[PDB]
């Protein structure tokens, strides 16, 4: 069952072993049950921490119900996979991704005062493709300023520095004015609509394009795993997989007492039942009560 | 879908647009008759105009119903499509039972025909392993955790490259 | 001694973290102060006796934290 | 037996959730 | 079919690698 | 010679054949949803497969499918968000009946593909003339639906809502858009609830017209309400608890109305409590408060315990700049309350998150002897995008079902809260809103 906090996160998403989870909960109150207290206590770090591991629970399984568009004719399909993990991450308590990473870059060098150990702290969370163009546009204003260059932004030397990156993030192509227009704002709402027709449209590209970029990795990495595999005679591959298969299955069925365990096992009964399913009636495919 | 939609029985479509089913709809003041005829089949039905939006009360929800997961179903689909461009390429391989008839054996150096022999071996073993269609489940299942693990990101699952690009310029280029 | 804390000293508490101090010293000491400056903690104070540091800090706190939750994560 | 439910069939099945509770379970009343 | 599970996080953003393209078409053609 | 399961199981049996093109489950599926196949659910699944392996498509196909599947109820996004890309390859060469309504049978669902809503916006917004109201209605449905807060066509929608007259329906769906939108535009929702004198043929036009003025919280209308009444046995639950939502929050006196809105209702949550969401469940205590109707000895304290339910959800997943928000406003109530030191404001932040008794645990909240005092965020999610910049009507919702329990709520919007430059300023106006609604404090 749930501790009365994580059916809290539960609520919203659309998982099946969360959603029947809920509906016991809510078989449960509407039975004749008081709901019980939820804690006022927690302290920040313990806060974060048990965020950071319970949307974790709402997450991997939203990520299996979602079907990758590997090798599919036109980029709709990586914007319906690009949104459906929008709609995950929102599910899980997340928030848009751009000012969630942003939320993460200000968590990161709160600390920071000068302007390269912001690029050395958060240098986990940018590329490092841009992270390198960066670096070395600070040591070309470096070598202007013959100092180092403060985190402030009322410093001339970081004035000259944004005017600077500015140029070096429209070489990397993607526009720097809609953006700081977007965050910005401006005073009436049309014009603010204005500059967010261009900020969601570069962000519709951002998002298909690094999207894109994880099913052309999937598929380049499906393609190496199915070349190295068509390489073997077929008496090497079963001996490998159900070794394999087995090997994994007698780590299951060691753990006595493991919750997910049980459920590894619960699954691994499912499955056999899904192929006795299919192999019952394979006209229509699996026996769905309705 | 939201609760509330706002369609049916007004710009409707009106009739059939395939060979295969017929339809057209009696568009009155009040009433509809719909009058659908599909080959052996033959259905005249009788609906009100607010029995439309009564049908969109409830929702239908459609699932997935898979074996592993929708993931791992989308994958074993990727290596089944891999498996087929494979397969295009065995099956224009050239038919080499036609010389296993012993006026090709005697006429042909030994080596050669050793080499013939072992070749055919192993156009068998191409084709045995190549068909070999159970093994996709083990095979996307290779694939399916490390993008788990990428996908369960500390920031946000969606993240990526360009759009961490972009906030870095919104995080930098603002006053600190 | 030489306190560095994040932001400057309210007199509530200057008298907290003296009071907090002296279960640092082993005796009735009248331990003196040295009030210092540094951003680099993210509020908190760190007590410099001069031979001995006690790191009270923030920044302090939630390395120790990342270290010990990650500590956990490859042992369960 | 058979023809089981439909949200008993759509779970998605060998996702963890379970390991990463195994670990929330076992590491937050250890921080505390 | 079953998978090896793991709990574990990734903190950076990075390209996601897109690995070599295997020579099988080529060695079947050849 | 006319029966429907034999042509339910011909068309189980065209769709299941492997070859399909667009135009035969295009017309499969206006075949199906013309005849109410709800209870059948492997049909529409293998007609959704078949929508979903195609490759052409005429512009009749794709909106005959895509309206089949908005009017069906069937949700399934994979299916329908790759339909997304024969409508943006197919969106000039759409007509303006059918781009609006594959629009907003894509908004529906809520795809999010920005370039799908920006070119529909500028083809709906340069030639405006040949849309009739209901084709921009349901345009602006689609677009304030599916992810797009875009105001343009929302003002070119306007002027052509206030120039002519409009039908119920798209009326409702229009203010249905503005309520999710969030815009509370007086100038517009009165040239649009003066179509809602005729009587309206279905209570779900009503139902989402009752809703969105409660959302956007201007008034009633008294017919409007008793269209909602005349024949309440037809809404859905779901649909149902909304509009009564959106009666209560412009305080309904039909009270009448609200005990035909519950007598459907309370007979589904009757038979199966977990059918419902339980942020509808939420909406139906706020209802149950502000209405003050009876309800079942099994439902009101449910939906007492389903509200607590669904505000620790909703303050679970914080939008972290509503938390900076709620530490910065307990801040200045304890600057305000006295406490002019850090370790003494952090004592006092300490001391403000009691739990209700219902089971929530609430933000702020003051306590002397029998007087409670709560302070109310509203960040900017819960304001109008408009220039007047008020408050939705989540906020008076939230304010009058914790009025139930003893508590004097002083609203503080944050459109004027972040706007004070120190600490001081934002500790008078959090004492002007605490002694205007309870002077004990």
């Amino acid at each position: 069952a749930v501790s009365k906090k994580e059916v809290l996160y539960f609520l919203s998403s659309k998982d099946a072993e969360s959603s029947t989870a809920v509906k016991s909960y809510l078989k449960s109150l509407y039975a004749g049950a008081q709901v019980e207290a939820t804690e006022t206590d927690a302290s920040e770090l313990i806060a974060q921490l048990e965020k950071k591991y319970l949307s974790a629970q709402v997450v991997e399984p939203g990520v299996h119900n979602i079907a990758l568009p590997l090798g599919e004719s036109g980029s709709a399909p990586v914007k319906r996979y690009a949104a459906e993990l929008f709609n995950l991450g929102a599910q899980a308590g997340f928030e848009c991704p751009f000012i969630e990473v942003s939320k993460k870059f200000g968590q990161e060098t709160a600390t920071s005062e000068t302007v390269k150990d912001v690029l050395n702290k958060t240098k986990s969370y940018v590329s490092a493709d841009y992270n390198a163009a960066l670096n070395e546009v600070l040591s070309s204003v470096e070598a202007e300023i013959n100092g180092p260059v403060l985190f402030d932004g009322k410093t001339e030397g970081f004035k000259k520095f944004a005017a600077k990156a500015k140029a070096v993030a429209v070489s990397r192509g993607l526009p720097a004015d809609t953006i700081l227009a977007y965050c910005a704002g401006s005073a009436n709402e049309d014009a603010a609509d204005k500059v967010s027709k261009e900020f969601f449209t570069w962000f519709e590209s951002a998002y298909t394009a690094d999207a894109a970029a994880e099913v052309k990795a999937i598929e380049a990495e499906a393609a190496s795993i199915l070349d190295r595999h068509l390489a073997k005679p077929v008496a090497q591959i079963r001996k490998e997989q159900a070794s394999a298969y087995a090997s994994l299955l007698k780590r299951a069925e060691t753990a006595k007492g493991a919750k997910w365990a049980e459920k590894y096992l619960e699954d691994v009964k499912a499955v056999q039942w899904f192929d006795a399913s299919v192999a019952e009636a394979p006209a229509s495919g699996p026996k769905v009560a309705a | 879908l939201t609760t509330f939609t706002f369609s049916g029985l007004q710009d409707a479509p009106v009739a059939a647009l395939s060979g295969s089913i017929k339809l057209n709809v009696a568009a009155k003041a009040g009433k509809a008759e719909v009058t659908v005829a599909a080959g052996a089949a033959k259905a005249a039905t009788q609906v009100s105009a607010a029995a439309l939006r009564k049908l969109s009360g409830s929702k239908i929800s459609l699932a997935e119903v898979a074996r592993i997961s929708v993931l791992h179903s989308s994958i074993q689909n990727y290596l089944l499509s891999l498996s087929n461009e494979r397969y295009q390429l065995l099956s224009q391989w050239p038919d080499f039972t036609t010389m296993y008839g012993k006026d090709f054996y005697y006429r042909a150096h030994p080596e050669d025909l050793k080499k013939f022999y072992d070749a055919a071996d192993e156009y068998y073993k191409l084709y045995e392993t190549v068909t070999e269609f159970d093994s996709l489940s083990a095979l996307a299942s290779q694939v399916v955790p490390n993008y788990a693990a990428r996908r369960r990101s500390t920031v946000h699952p969606a993240i990526g490259s360009t759009v961490a690009d972009g906030a870095f310029t919104n995080f930098l280029l603002s006053k600190q | 001694c030489t306190v560095i804390t994040a932001e400057p000293l309210d007199k509530l508490e200057r008298v907290e973290l003296t009071k907090k101090a002296e279960k640092f010293v082993d005796a009735g000491f009248k331990l003196v102060m040295q009030e210092k400056i540094d951003k680099k903690l993210l509020g908190g104070f760190v007590i410099e006796f001069s031979d001995r540091r006690v790191d009270m800090s923030t920044a302090k706190k939630v390395e120790e934290f990342n270290n010990f939750v990650n500590k956990l994560v490859l042992s369960i | 037996a058979d023809a089981k439910a439909l949200d008993e069939l759509r779970k998605p099945k060998f996702s963890s959730k379970y390991l990463i509770q195994h670990v929330s379970q076992k590491l937050i009343p250890a921080v505390k | 079919y079953l998978a090896p599970l793991r709990s574990d996080f990734t903190e950076e953003i990075t390209a996601p690698k897109v690995a070599s393209a295997s020579n099988l078409v080529n060695e079947w053609n050849n | 010679e006319n029966d429907v399961p034999a042509i339910l199981k011909e068309i189980d049996s065209l769709v299941s054949r492997e070859a399909v093109s667009a135009k035969e489950v295009s017309d499969a599926a206006v075949a199906l949803t013309y005849l109410q196949v709800k209870a059948n659910r492997r049909l529409w699944g293998k007609v959704l497969e078949k929508a979903g392996a195609a490759q052409d498509y005429d512009a009749a196909s794709l909106t005959n499918l895509l309206w089949a599947i908005n009017t069906g109820g069937v949700e399934h996004f994979k299916t329908v968000a790759e339909l997304a890309g024969p409508a943006v390859s197919l969106l000039p060469s759409l007509s303006p009946v059918q781009l609006s309504i594959v629009v907003e049978a894509l908004g529906g669902a809520g795809v999010k593909n920005y370039e799908l809503y920006n070119k529909a916006s500028a083809v709906v917004v340069s030639k405006i003339g040949e849309f009739k109201p209901a084709e921009i209605a349901r345009v602006l449905y689609g677009v304030a639906f599916g992810g797009v807060n875009d105001v343009a066509l929302a003002k070119a929608a306007g002027k052509v809502f206030a120039s002519t007259e409009v039908d119920s329906r798209t009326a409702a769906q229009a203010l249905y858009a503005l309520a999710k939108l969030g815009r509370a535009d007086k100038a517009t929702v009165d040239a649009l609830l003066k179509s809602f004198k005729k009587g309206t043929e279905s209570a779900s036009d009503a139902a989402a017209a009752s809703f969105a003025l409660g959302s956007l919280s201007f008034k009633a209308e008294k017919a409007i309400v008793d269209a909602l009444k005349a024949s309440a046995g037809d809404l859905a639950p779901a649909q149902a608890v909304e509009a009564a939502y959106g009666l209560a929050l412009s305080g309904a006196t039909d009270a009448e109305a609200f005990k035909a809105l519950f007598g459907v209702v309370a007979p589904a949550i009757e038979k199966a409590p977990d059918a419902l969401e339980v942020s509808s469940l939420a909406q139906l205590h706020v209802a149950s408060t502000i209405s003050g109707a009876k309800l079942p000895a099994a439902v009101g304290s449910f939906v007492a315990k389903a509200f607590g339910l669904a505000a620790d959800a909703a303050r679970l997943k914080r939008s972290s700049a509503e938390s900076a928000l709620v530490a910065d406003v307990a801040a200045a109530t304890a600057v305000a309350f006295g406490a002019q030191y850090r370790p003494e404001v952090a004592s006092a932040v300490a001391s403000y998150v009691k739990t209700a008794p219902d089971g929530s645990v609430l933000d702020i909240a003051i306590t002397k002897g029998d007087a409670k005092v709560l302070v109310q965020a509203v960040p900017s999610s819960l304001l109008t995008s408009t220039t007047p910049a008020k408050p939705l009507g989540h906020v008076a919702a939230y304010s009058k079902v914790r009025e139930a329990q003893g508590y004097a709520v002083a609203v503080v919007p944050a459109n004027e809260f972040e706007a004070l430059p120190d600490q001081k300023a934002k500790a008078q106006y959090v004492l002007a809103a605490i002694k205007k609604v309870a002077p004990s404090f």
